[PDB]
């Protein structure tokens, strides 16, 4: 999320058997990086 | 502080147009 330019990442890892969803439970992040970046941001893409 | 004795010469190179954003 960006907020006041700062871009803040959350994040968790979790054991898993199941191949076709997400498990239906609970677990939360934890706060890992705070980057104060400025960027008015409104789109975003992904590293293959 | 005023700059007079460090950018006056005038000095052209200094240019201007919100909350911690830009405007490039």
């Amino acid at each position: 999320k960006n907020i006041d330019g700062y871009f803040k990442i959350y994040s968790k890892h979790t054991p898993i058997n199941l191949v076709r969803d997400l498990p239906q439970g609970f677990s939360a992040l934890e706060p890992l990086v705070d980057l104060p970046i400025g960027i008015n941001i409104t789109r975003f893409q992904t590293l293959l | 502080w005023n700059s007079n004795n460090l950018d006056s010469k005038g000095n052209y190179n200094y240019l201007y147009r919100k909350p911690f954003e830009r405007d490039i």
